[PDB]
């Protein structure tokens, strides 16, 4: 992997104007074509955009052919957009990442090379609807056996469920966001523990409603 | 007058030569070095494991515990070790150690 | 030679070799994934044509 | 050369040509201009890049040595080691040299051979609606429009539409 | 004839470059090739075919061709480089070979060193042979450039001076030696020869005055 | 491809010729099918098998590694054996593994370089009695006998028995 | 063969030329005999002799061994001894043994490339003013003096010159 | 190196004609083309002649385009050379040596060779002026010291003046030719030598006039 990040991430409202970006760094890149595609919540993807090193092809979607526009400096080595008329029909993840495609989209000096920049960077989701931002409430659950913590009343599904901020990962499971007839998702995060540590060393579900900037944490301990 | 089309090749400013068993020193557009020459002159960790050193001794005098040599000491871990060329302070009392080179080998991992 | 607070992959009896080549001739002897040492003073491999300007 | 494209009844490149590896170069009172060959040049970067990553990947496999200490008695053990690593030395050095001059060697050739082998293309396109000349260009008989000279590049271009054409304008 | 630069320059290490030009008739057309000559030696060949090493396998010589231009290069030129160097084609125009004739290079001596003067009289076969030659050596100093002058009675003579040898291929040692040549009616008669050495090297003159005693 | 034969300007392979690797097909009232060609196909069959033969004979040598029992007080010994084994383990998979990459793609080189050889023969033998297309088939100007067709097939067909015929034949 | 040159469409050599490798032959009643083309011939030679120097360099790199004595509980180190110095044997063997065959192969196909890459300049000079045989040789519509046959030797041939000229001498 | 030799060099008399040759041997010759070169004496060559292995080719210079002759016998292996109207424009150094010449200079059995003769045989002197063959008078020069010896009166610079007989050029220096205003050349030669070695290794310079085959030596003693 190499150096990357994101902006304008989070969620945003309807009917607006969107503008995200990400810069990478690691060596060289103004000397590469990027790429911006999308992924649906689940299951789905569909490529959006393509950007020369220059910024001669614009060459966008269909679904968004010219209703976008991309846009790069690479004086500055960073990738934006800048797209309106939004609706709740691409209400997604989106990625800016290099994938592999003809050669006159890369530069002329860098249409040979070994690991042709298998990069991908992270993902940035955008969420459209009529809510805004609340506050994530965390319930454990108490009694080898295995202990949880629902999140409940939180709007996305950003939040990597963390315990002890990071430290149990063998034998934890992550569940995906649960919607009934509220507006926001609610969710569950599980992990298993022996007869013997159940007071010696504290546990602590620690989550971060990232729309919200929470850092909402809760000890589990027994009656 | 008359229409005209043609079929070429790329050129550009390349000055980077390759060779071939037919002709050498010939300047192509795209060449790419396997070869890396250029290196950190210094000592970096592996696996983000601090190495040994002894920087005066040798390996003898620091498995004997020589008393100048105690800065290495106690419980210890590493990844490799550096021993310097001119080091002075090695077998004390004068003897020979047995299989001191397969001590080295078995130190080494 | 000394020893840096620096952080690698490949480290060589003389330097380290913090690369993504796959051939180097520094020095046989290291710990890690570190090139192959070889004699050779340059192994560029021709990818494109003749460069013949006008 | 070997097959007489580059460096030979084509004797310079074009230094104007930034859009690919082969391409063509046009010009008529409709306009002028470079335009590379977007499936061939595609087809010998996919080679050459097949080529480079079978040679970096049948490569990475390290020989790992490293000189142990030995002794005062122990001559003839540090002679094996020595001449040993030595001998895989060469080894490898000899192999990768003679790689990388074969390699080269068959990659220029394989460069010129597609010159050579769009030059035929469009060759075998014009059998008759065009002379050519000894420096790889071709001077149609009747004049093409841009959308024939888009039908020649994309291999589409229709013979039976402009023989007679060709035929009459051909004398004069 | 041929083309060929005046000289070369670079420090042990440094990678120097010669060029060669010609024309159609004799580079543009047929492959060239490189000699060297090394101070008063019969030379040797040194590239034939534009880029290949003869079986005295020299490493660091390096050849290139490109149509209508030569180059010839030299990596880390160690002191045994110092000598003349010389380019040459084949003419197919004409039929004979035809050659760039003369370049010379010189490496980066640092001159620490001034250059050690002796000035020694002749004995008496001088005497005898009808007429008397005086010398004045200078050696181990890096640059060519290097003033003598003569003062015979605190008078000089209206011209006879030096000669001076190629760089010592060891250590860049080169060498001078100032004659001065005049009959026994005019030589035994004054009392104080003299040469005065200056050079850049120097901070003061170095006077060396023999006595005619 | 390099020489554009096979997958080139004659796309598609004959699932129907079982008779060799490369031959003719022809097609009239007279009669239609497939033939071989029986001197390029046996000279390619013997190219590949002494190819393969001389491959597996130079390769024959074996290299003989057993793993003799080491002490405790043997580890050098040990490692230098590992080492060599492996070095040499990783010299003949590299060489093996290179070398049927090489050959591979040399071999279907050949075999396209010897389609083209078979369709420039036939070209040659039909400078203008017969019209070209895009497909490697040729388009006879006048009508011609199977008999022709075993004439051009063994390579012995007759020019100026059928020049003023073809020549009369072309224009309508 | 692969090109068709040698042992091809040209099926026989000629002893008689020895003033190079490829050249022409020409005879009519001003005069006759054999030339050799000096560029193309010395282009060959210097590729081959380039390539056997860069081969005699690159193995120039000697596996020095010699067989210390070893004891009667020297049994394992001998065996180790001999198995390293076979394997090191068997692998210079390979590789210099198929390093022979595959350039003598390269090497045989440049040749005939070259003297096809020969056949096809004079094609390409003389479009319509000769014709052509089956056995590489051409036949001129209107008969060139000596002069003519330099510059087509050359390659300065002027096709206007004769253009009308073989037109008229061509159909009687 | 392979084994050579030369005849008729030396100093020979203006308006006259020379004739000189070469004669090597160590290998086959009867199959090799043969250059004779040109250097001026200081700074500059020219080449002067070629010659076949069997003598089809002449190709004569240009300077000296059908002046001289040359002809070789391979079946004896010495290769000759006859020439008329000589002045001092082409007084200098000569060498017969092979150089990298097209191919059909050489036999049709040596079109390629892995090492392709770089053999470039010794020189041989000719200076034509109204002069003649002189005796050379030696002086030495007495006082970590330096010692030399001066060579006047002697035509030619053929000598490779010799200490002791070649025995030391671990810091010797051997100067060119001077001339001033006589017929004859100058030249000097040094060698350094430490403060212990003065009496008891006699040192002497040793000279050689080959037109005058002299080998007049002399002793160098101080005081
Ligand atoms: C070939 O010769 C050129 C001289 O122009 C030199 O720069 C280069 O290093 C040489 N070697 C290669 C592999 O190009």
């Amino acid at each position: 992997q190499v150096q990357l990040l994101e902006s304008g991430g989070g969620v945003v409202q309807p009917g607006r104007s969107l503008r995200l970006s990400c810069a990478a760094s690691g060596f060289t890149f103004s000397n590469y074509g990027m790429h911006w595609v999308r992924q649906a919540p689940g299951k789905g993807l569909e490529w959006v955009a393509i950007i020369s090193f220059d910024g001669s092809k614009k060459y966008y979607a269909n679904s968004v052919k010219g209703r976008s526009t991309i846009s790069r400096d690479n004086s500055k080595n960073t990738l934006s957009l800048q797209m309106e008329s939004l609706g709740p029909e691409d209400t997604a993840l989106y990625y800016c990442a290099k994938l592999p495609s003809p050669y006159y989209f890369d530069s002329r000096f860098v249409w040979v090379a070994a690991s042709a920049f298998h990069f991908w960077g992270q993902g940035i989701l955008v969420t459209v609807s009529s809510a805004s931002t609340k506050g994530p409430s965390v319930f454990p659950l108490a009694p080898t056996a295995a202990l949880g913590c629902l999140v409940k009343d939180y709007f996305p599904e950003p939040v990597t469920v963390s315990w002890n901020s990071g430290a149990l990962t063998s034998g934890v499971h992550t569940f995906p966001a649960v919607l009934q007839s509220s507006g926001l998702y609610s969710l569950s995060s599980v992990v298993t523990v022996p007869s013997s540590s159940l007071g010696t060393q504290t546990y602590i579900c620690n989550v971060n409603h990232k729309p919200s900037n929470t850092k909402v944490d809760k000890r589990v301990e027994p009656k | 007058p008359g229409d005209k089309i043609c079929i070429g090749y790329h050129a550009n400013n390349s000055t980077t030569q390759v060779d071939t068993l037919l002709e050498k020193n010939v300047t192509v557009t795209h060449s790419v070095e396997l070869l890396e020459n250029q290196k950190e002159k210094r000592f970096c960790k592996i696996m983000n494991k601090a190495p040994l050193d002894l920087k005066d001794c040798t390996i003898e005098g620091w498995i004997l515990g020589n008393p100048k040599c105690d800065l290495l000491l106690g419980d210890q871990s590493w990844s490799y070790i550096v021993e310097r060329p001119n080091a002075q302070n090695g077998i004390c009392y004068p003897g020979v150690l047995n299989e001191l080179e397969e001590l080295k080998a078995f130190i080494g991992s | 030679l000394p020893i840096e607070n620096c952080d690698a992959t490949c480290q060589t009896i003389t330097g380290v070799l913090r690369t993504n080549k796959t051939f180097q001739n520094v020095s046989p002897l290291w710990i890690g994934e570190c090139p192959k040492y070889v004699k050779s003073e340059s192994l560029r491999l021709a990818t494109g044509l003749r460069n013949v300007p006008q | 050369g070997i097959f007489g494209a580059i460096a030979g009844f084509i004797e310079g490149g074009w230094t104007g040509m930034i859009d690919g590896w082969y391409g063509y170069h046009h010009e008529n009172s409709q306009g002028s201009g470079y335009a590379a060959d977007r499936e061939s040049t595609q087809k010998a970067i996919d080679g050459i890049t097949n080529k480079v990553n079978s040679i970096i990947n049948k490569m990475n496999t390290q020989f790992e040595a490293v000189d142990h200490e030995f002794s005062n008695l122990e001559r003839r053990i540090g002679n094996l080691n020595k001449r040993m690593e030595d001998g895989f030395l060469d080894v490898w050095t000899y192999n990768a040299e003679l790689l990388v001059l074969l390699e080269n060697e068959r990659t220029l050739d394989l460069h010129d051979a597609n010159v050579k082998n769009l030059y035929e293309k469009v060759k075998s396109q014009l059998r008759d609606n065009a002379n050519d000349l000894g420096n790889g260009c071709f001077e149609f008989w009747h004049k093409c429009d841009n959308e024939c000279m888009e039908s020649v590049k994309n291999g589409t271009y229709d013979y039976p539409k402009y023989q007679k054409e060709s035929k009459l304008n051909r004398q004069g | 004839m041929l083309t060929q630069p005046p000289s070369a320059s670079g420090t042990p290490g440094q990678r120097v470059t010669i060029s060669c030009s010609g024309s159609s008739s004799n580079i543009g057309g047929n492959t060239v090739h490189w000699f060297q000559q090394l101070p008063g030696t019969a030379p040797k060949l040194l590239i034939y075919t534009n880029s290949l090493r003869p079986s005295g396998v020299p490493d660091r010589f390096s050849g290139s061709k490109s149509g209508t231009s030569a180059s010839l290069a030299i990596s880390g030129l160690q002191s045994e480089d110092e000598a003349d160097y010389y380019c040459a084609a084949w003419d197919n125009s004409l039929n004979g070979q035809v050659f760039g004739g003369g370049t010379k290079l010189t490496v980066l001596g640092q001159p620490k060193a001034a250059p050690s003067v002796t000035l020694f009289p002749p004995s008496s076969e001088e005497l005898q042979a009808n007429k008397a030659t005086l010398v004045c050596l200078i050696s181990d100093f890096y640059p060519g450039a290097v003033t003598v002058a003569w003062k015979a009675d605190s008078s000089p003579v209206k011209a006879g001076v030096e000669t001076t040898t190629p760089s010592k291929q060891s250590n860049n040692k080169y060498a001078a030696s100032s004659y001065l040549s005049l009959t026994p009616e005019q030589w035994k008669s004054h009392r104080s020869y003299s040469c005065q050495v200056t050079h850049e090297g120097s901070t003061v003159e170095k006077t060396v005055a023999p006595t005619e005693c």
